[PDB]
DNA sequence: GTAGCACGTGCTACTA
DNA sequence: AGTAGCACGTGCTACT
């Protein structure tokens, strides 16, 4: 689903990218 | 009636593309 | 306008594509 | 854009896995 | 009865 | 001037 593709990059980006 | 749903589907449009839009802000 | 139309088609096509690269990247 | 975007994140995914 | 999809157009915007 | 890029309208299956 779009809606949750976008959601799913959108959330590990913003995880990996504080650690 | 219809226009309902394309006055709806503007609104879906407008959440994909704000997914977008977060997507984008979250990456250099 | 079919060759406009047609342009579109192959540019949504490459759309969803870079859909599924990002899908298939995350874990 | 859209499709910049998706090229970005899934390079910037790519890189940082 | 709404959500996800892809299509056919027309408009602005960028490319040789 | 052609080709991108975007958003709309709209007629689909399919889910919850
Ligand atoms: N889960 C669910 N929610 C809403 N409408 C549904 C659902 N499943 C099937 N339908 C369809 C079936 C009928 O044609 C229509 C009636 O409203 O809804
Ligand atoms: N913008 C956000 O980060 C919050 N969010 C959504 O809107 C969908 C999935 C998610 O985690
Ligand atoms: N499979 C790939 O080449 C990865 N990729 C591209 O080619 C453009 C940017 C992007 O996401």
């Amino acid at each position: 689903s779009r809606a949750q593709i976008l959601c799913k990059a959108t959330e590990y980006i913003q995880y990996m990218r504080r650690k | 009636k219809r226009a309902h749903h394309n006055a709806l589907e503007r609104k879906r449009r407008d959440h994909i593309k704000d997914s977008f839009h977060k997507l984008r802000d979250s990456v250099p």
